[PDB]
């Protein structure tokens, strides 16, 4: 950072200033077995 | 018998034309819908199934 410092999406006026193929996302689950 | 015998029962009741279903203990008593359910007072296959 110091290095760095020693070289040198839009948002409303009011947001500004402020905090911020159909497969399933895990398909081939583990096979929990009848146990 | 004759009339106490489940033969003459069934075939009066004319089920003899379907006996294939004929479940364990089908009697006038406890017929199948309740032999079955009493049966389960009597799960552990380790199937491996493709959760896919």
């Amino acid at each position: 950072a110091h290095e760095q410092s020693k070289v040198k999406d839009a948002l409303p006026t009011y947001l500004l200033d402020r905090e911020q193929k159909f497969s399933v996302p895990l398909p081939k689950v583990r096979g929990i077995s009848e146990e | 018998g004759t009339g106490k015998k489940e033969k003459s029962r069934r075939i009066r009741e004319g089920d003899t034309k379907d006996g294939n279903l004929r479940v364990k203990g089908e009697n006038f008593y406890r017929d199948s819908k309740r032999v079955k359910f009493l049966n389960m007072y009597t799960f552990q296959d380790s199937t491996i199934p493709d959760a896919r």
